C-alpha cells in the first residue's frame, strides 16, 4: 500500500516536472531567459487552446489535494 | 492447489523458457536474464521478451495446471521440421502429485532442479536454427478430450469459452534416459527424467 | 607462468596465522558528532510543503551584502589603478566616461537546453509544440550584467577562461572603450565563510556510490558480494589495514528503475536483495545510507530518508531507534562530522542538472567537473539552478543552499569518473572528491582523516 | 581435517547442486580464512567442475581471472587463492542470511543492545 | 479572411498560428501584461511583453 502510494506520488511528480519544464522552454521564446523568474512568467498561460495548461493545472490541482 | 498452483506455474514456466534457450530453438538476443515476469522467480533465468510466446506459453500452462488433477506426466518434444521425428525428450513426472509451507525451501528445490537441468543441458552439442523446432505431450489418467463440442456450447461468461477452448485444443496420439533430480519436498513431489536420440 | 604455479606459489606458502577467531580485532571508532547536537539543517516537514520567487529575492539579497562586504574588504577607499583613480557606483546606468568604477549586480547569460533531454521530456507530454523552435526562431553568445537599472555586454578576456551560469552576484571593476560595454580587470567574490578548525588513533571512511541494483543486471550483485567480501577483511587478510575503515557511506543510486512502468514486486526484489548484502555487512562495519536521483524518494534535492520500511524483517533491531551508529539514514546533503572533520556529501543532482544546459560561452571531461565544483563551492551557493533542481517551499526566510560555513571536503557522487581537486580560497582549504558510479567501475573511494588523502579500490 | 571438508563440498556439488565458496566452508568449520583456502587448494588437489580464482594486486586491487592464460602484472600479485567452484558455466551465486555468533574474524567495537 | 479560407473552431491568433504556421504562442491576461509593464524593475517582463506584441505583429503577415 505505501509503496504503491509512493510509486503514484513519483510518477505525478514526475509529470509534474516534466511539464514545467516543457512550458518553461515553450515561454523561453518570449523571456530568451532559463534563470529564476522564467517559470513565474511561465505560470501565467492560460492559453485554452493548448491541452499542456489543462495537464499541469490537472496536476497542480492532485498535488494541491 | 492455493498456493502449489502458482509455484508449478512459475516452475513450468521456467522449465520452458530454459528448454527453448539451451537449444536453440529461438534467437538467444530475444531472451534477457530476469527475475520478474509477473512471478517472482528463483533465479536469474533467460526468458523470453515475445508477446505471442509469451501469452502461447501461458495458455499451455493454464491447461496443463488446469488437467493436472488427471496428468501424471508432462513431456516437452523436440522435433526437426525436415522430417517429423522426435530428437529430444524432456520428461517431467507428478507421480500422484501429493494433491489434495516455507516458500522459500520451495524455491531452493526450483532452484536446485533448474539447476540440475542446466547442466545436463550444458553438455548436449550445438544445435542449429532454421527450423529446429518443438512440440508439447501429455499423460494423462482418464480423459478424453475434443468430445465438448456435442451440444454446441452455449456460451456465458469467459470461463466456459476458456474450457472449451482447451478441451478442443487436444488431439490423440499414439535412446539414453538419463535421470535428474526433482523436487522432494511435501506439497510438491516432482521427479525429472530426459530422453536423447 | 600459468594461473597454477601462481596458486602453488600462494596458497602452499599460506601463513595461517592470526586467525584465531575468539579475540577479534575491533574496529576504529568513528563518531558523527552531528547526530543528536540539534539543527537538522536539510530536514523539512513533507506534510507541510511561487516560493521561488521569494527565495530568489532572498537569495539575491544575501549575495548582494556580501558582495558589498568583500568589494569594502578588497575595492575600499585608496585602491588606486595605475593612472586613473578608482571609484564606486550604485546603479548600472552611472558607470559611464573614462573611469574605473566597480558595482554590484547580478550575471544573465544564454543557457539554452540540451537537445536529449529536450526530446526525452517531449516524448512523455501528450502533444507538446516543437521545442527546438524555441531556440531556432531567434537570431547568443554574450555576458551581461543586470543591477535592476539595465545591462551592460561584459566583454572582456578575464571572462572568457571562468565558468558562469546565469543568478550568480558578481562585483566585477572595470571601464568602458568605445560603447556601453564595460571592460574587466579583476573579479570579485563574496567574503570567506569562517571554517571549523583541523584537528591534530584516525581511521578511514569508504564512500560508494553508483550501485544500481536491478533485475536485469546480475554482474552487480557479484560486486556487491565481492565489496562486501573485501570490507570483511576476508579477501585483503590485512586486518591490520582493513580495520582501519570505520564505517562505509552509500552516496546514492542503490536502486535503479524507470518510475514510468514499475510495479511493488520489482521493488520488493531490489529491496529485499540490497537488505541480504546490508544484513551481512551491519555487523562488521557501520553504513551511511543516503539518497539519490534514481532512488524511490523525493525527486527534488533535499530528500528526505527512505523510510522505517522497504526493508527486510529481520533488521527491525536496527531500527528501534537505539542503535544509530551502526546505521544512519540521512538526507541527500549532509554535512557530516567525522571526528572533528566537517565533510558534506550531495547526490550529484546539482551537477548533473548543471551540465544538463548547454551555454554558447566559456570556451563533459574531469576537469570540468572539478571547475564547476569549485565554481559552486565560491559562489556559496550549492544550487546555482532554481527550477530545475530546487522544490516549492524550501525555506522561509533562511534558505538551506545558501552556505554558511565552509567544510573540509566536498563529496559529489554520481559521476562518470572519478577525481579529486584541493582548492585554497581566502587561506582555507577544501577537497572536492569525484564519486563515480559502482555499477560501471565499480571503483571504492577510501578517504582518510589524518592527512587527507583519498585511495581508489577498484572490483572486477 | 579435510576429511568432513571434502565430504560436504563434494555433497553440495553433486547432490544438491550449487556453487560452494570458501564462505560456506568456513561457517560450516568454524576455521579461518587461510585454512578455509588451503582446504579448498588441498580439494583442487588429487575432476567434473570449474574452479574459479581471484587475484590481489597491490594497490589494492582486485580482480576475476577468466581466461587463465594472459595473467596481468604477475610481480604485483600479493595473493592468489582459489575463490569458488561452480559445476554450471555461468556463475550466478546465491545469498542468504548468515548467523555469524562465532564464525568472525573482524568484530565491531559496539555491540548490540 | 482565414474564417473564409479555413475551416477551424476557435478563430483565434494562437490557433491560427499552431494550425498553419505550426507555432504555439503562448497567451496571457490582460491583468498579468499589465502588471509587467508597469514593473519598475524586472527588465525580462519588459522584453517578455515586447517580444510578444513583436510576435502577434509579425504572425499577422
Ligand atoms: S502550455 Fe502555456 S506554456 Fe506550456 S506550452 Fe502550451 S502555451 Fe507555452
Amino acid at each position: 500500500t505505501t509503496l504503491s502510494f509512493l510509486i503514484k506520488k513519483l510518477k505525478r511528480q514526475k509529470e509534474y516536472q516534466t511539464l514545467k519544464t516543457v512550458c518553461r522552454t515553450c515561454s523561453y521564446r518570449y523571456t530568451s531567459d532559463a534563470g529564476i523568474e522564467n517559470d513565474h512568467i511561465a505560470s501565467k498561460c492560460n492559453s485554452y487552446d493548448c491541452p499542456v495548461f489543462y495537464s499541469r493545472v490537472k496536476a497542480e490541482r492532485y498535488l494541491r489535494d | 492447489n492455493r498456493w502449489v498452483e502458482k509455484w508449478l506455474r512459475v516452475y513450468l514456466k521456467c522449465y520452458i523458457n530454459l528448454i527453448l534457450f539451451y537449444r536453440n530453438v529461438y534467437p538467444p538476443q530475444s531472451f534477457d536474464y530476469t527475475t520478474y515476469q509477473s512471478f517472482n522467480l528463483p533465479q536469474f533465468v533467460p526468458i523470453n521478451r515475445h508477446p505471442a510466446l509469451i501469452d502461447y506459453i501461458e495458455e499451455l500452462i493454464l491447461d496443463v495446471l488446469s488437467k493436472l488433477t488427471h496428468v501424471y506426466r508432462f513431456s516437452i518434444c523436440i522435433i526437426n521440421k525436415k522430417n517429423d521425428l522426435c530428437i529430444e525428450k524432456y520428461v517431467l513426472d507428478f507421480s500422484e502429485l501429493q494433491h489434495v509451507i516455507t516458500e522459500t525451501e520451495v524455491f531452493d528445490e526450483f532452484r536446485s532442479s533448474l539447476n540440475s537441468l542446466i547442466m545436463h543441458l550444458e553438455k548436449l552439442p550445438k544445435v542449429n536454427d532454421d527450423t529446429i523446432t518443438f512440440e508439447a505431450v501429455i499423460n494423462a489418467i482418464e480423459l478424453e478430450l475434443g468430445h465438448k463440442l456435442d451440444r454446441n456450447r452455449r456460451v456465458d461468461s469467459l470461463e466456459e469459452k476458456a474450457e472449451i477452448e482447451r478441451d478442443s485444443n487436444w488431439v490423440k496420439c499414439q535412446i539414453k534416459l538419463t535421470s535428474l533430480v526433482g523436487s522432494d519436498v511435501g506439497p510438491l513431489i516432482i521427479h525429472q527424467f530426459s530422453e536423447k536420440l | 607462468l600459468h594461473m597454477d604455479a601462481l596458486l602453488t606459489k600462494f596458497n602452499e606458502d599460506r601463513s595461517l596465522q592470526d586467525e584465531n577467531l575468539s579475540q577479534p580485532r575491533t574496529r576504529v571508532r568513528i563518531v558523527d558528532d552531528n547526530l543528536y547536537n540539534k539543527s537538522n539543517p536539510f530536514q523539512l516537514c513533507y506534510k507541510k510543503r511561487s516560493q521561488y520567487y521569494h527565495i530568489y529575492q532572498y537569495r539575491l539579497k544575501t549575495f548582494r551584502e556580501r558582495v558589498l562586504k568583500e568589494c569594502d574588504k578588497r575595492w575600499d577607499a585608496g585602491f588606486t589603478l595605475n593612472g586613473q583613480l578608482v571609484l564606486k557606483k550604485d546603479k548600472v546606468l552611472d558607470i559611464q566616461g573614462n573611469q574605473p568604477c566597480w558595482c554590484v549586480g547580478s550575471i544573465y547569460c544564454e543557457m539554452k537546453y540540451k537537445p536529449n533531454v529536450l526530446d526525452e521530456v517531449i516524448n512523455d507530454t501528450y502533444g507538446a509544440p516543437d521545442l527546438t523552435k524555441s531556440y531556432t526562431d531567434k537570431e547568443s553568445d554574450e555576458i551581461m550584467l543586470e543591477d535592476e537599472s539595465g545591462r551592460v555586454l561584459l566583454v572582456g578576456d578575464f571572462i572568457r577562461s571562468t565558468p558562469f551560469i546565469t543568478g550568480v552576484v558578481v562585483g566585477i571593476l572595470g571601464m568602458e572603450a568605445e560603447a556601453g560595454t564595460f571592460q574587466v580587470l579583476d573579479i570579485c567574490y563574496p567574503t570567506p565563510l569562517p571554517q571549523n578548525p583541523f584537528p591534530a588513533t584516525r581511521g578511514k571512511i569508504a564512500l560508494v556510490s553508483g550501485l544500481n541494483l536491478n533485475n536485469t543486471s546480475p554482474d552487480r550483485l557479484l560486486r556487491l558480494e565481492i565489496l562486501r567480501e573485501f570490507l570483511m577483511g576476508r579477501i585483503n587478510n590485512k586486518i591490520d589495514d582493513i580495520s582501519l575503515i570505520g564505517r562505509l557511506l552509500i552516496c546514492g543510486n542503490s536502486v535503479d528503475f524507470d518510475i514510468k512502468s514499475v510495479n511493488k514486486d520489482e521493488l520488493m526484489i531490489s529491496l529485499t536483495e540490497f537488505s541480504k548484502f546490508l544484513h551481512n555487512i551491519l555487523p562488521s562495519i557501520s553504513v551511511d545510507i543516503m539518497p539519490g536521483t534514481n532512488d524511490p524518494s523525493d525527486k527534488s534535492l533535499p530528500q528526505q530518508p527512505f523510510h522505517k520500511s522497504l526493508f527486510d524483517k529481520s533488521l527491525e533491531s536496527y531500527f528501534n531507534g537505539s542503535n544509530k551508529e551502526i546505521l544512519n539514514l540521512v538526507t541527500n546533503p549532509y554535512e557530516f562530522s567525522y571526528n572533528g572533520v566537517d565533510v558534506l556529501a550531495v547526490s550529484g543532482k546539482n551537477i548533473n542538472d548543471i551540465c544538463k544546459y548547454v551555454i554558447p560561452s566559456n570556451d563533459d571531461d574531469i576537469e570540468h567537473r572539478l571547475d564547476l565544483m569549485e565554481c559552486t563551492m565560491k559562489w556559496q551557493n550549492i544550487a546555482p539552478t532554481a527550477p530545475d533542481t530546487l522544490w516549492c517551499y524550501p525555506y522561509t526566510d533562511k534558505d538551506p543552499f545558501v552556505l554558511d560555513k565552509w567544510p573540509h571536503v566536498y563529496i559529489v557522487a554520481n559521476q562518470p569518473y572519478f577525481g579529486t581537486r584541493v582548492v585554497e580560497i581566502g587561506g582555507k582549504n577544501i577537497k572536492i572528491i569525484s564519486v563515480p558510479e559502482f555499477s560501471s567501475t565499480g571503483m571504492i573511494i577510501l578517504l582518510d582523516l589524518e592527512t587527507l588523502e583519498a585511495e581508489t579500490v577498484k572490483i572486477d | 581435517m579435510d576429511q568432513k571438508a571434502s565430504y560436504f563440498i563434494n555433497e553440495k556439488l553433486f547432490t544438491e547442486v550449487k556453487p560452494v565458496l570458501f564462505t560456506d566452508l568456513i561457517h560450516h568449520l568454524k576455521i579461518g580464512p587461510s585454512m578455509a583456502k588451503k582446504l579448498m587448494f588441498d580439494y583442487y588437489k588429487q575432476a567434473k567442475y570449474n574452479c574459479v580464482v581471484i587475484c590481489c594486486y597491490k594497490d589494492q586491487t582486485i580482480k576475476i581471472i577468466h581466461d587463465l592464460s594472459n595473467i596481468p602484472q604477475q610481480d604485483s600479485i600479493i595473493d592468489c587463492f582459489i575463490y569458488a567452484f561452480n559445476p554450471m558455466d555461468s556463475f550466478i551465486p546465491y545469498y542468504d542470511i548468515i548467523d555469524q555468533k562465532d564464525c568472525l574474524t573482524i568484530k565491531n567495537s559496539y555491540e548490540l543492545k | 479572411a482565414l474564417r473564409s479560407d479555413v475551416n477551424l473552431t476557435q478563430y483565434t491568433i494562437e490557433s491560427a498560428a499552431f494550425n498553419i504556421l505550426h507555432k504555439r504562442l503562448p497567451h496571457f491576461s490582460f491583468e498579468s501584461l499589465t502588471n509587467m509593464w508597469n514593473a519598475k524593475k524586472s527588465t525580462t517582463e519588459l522584453k517578455t511583453v515586447l517580444n510578444y506584441w513583436l510576435s502577434r505583429a509579425q504572425i499577422n503577415i
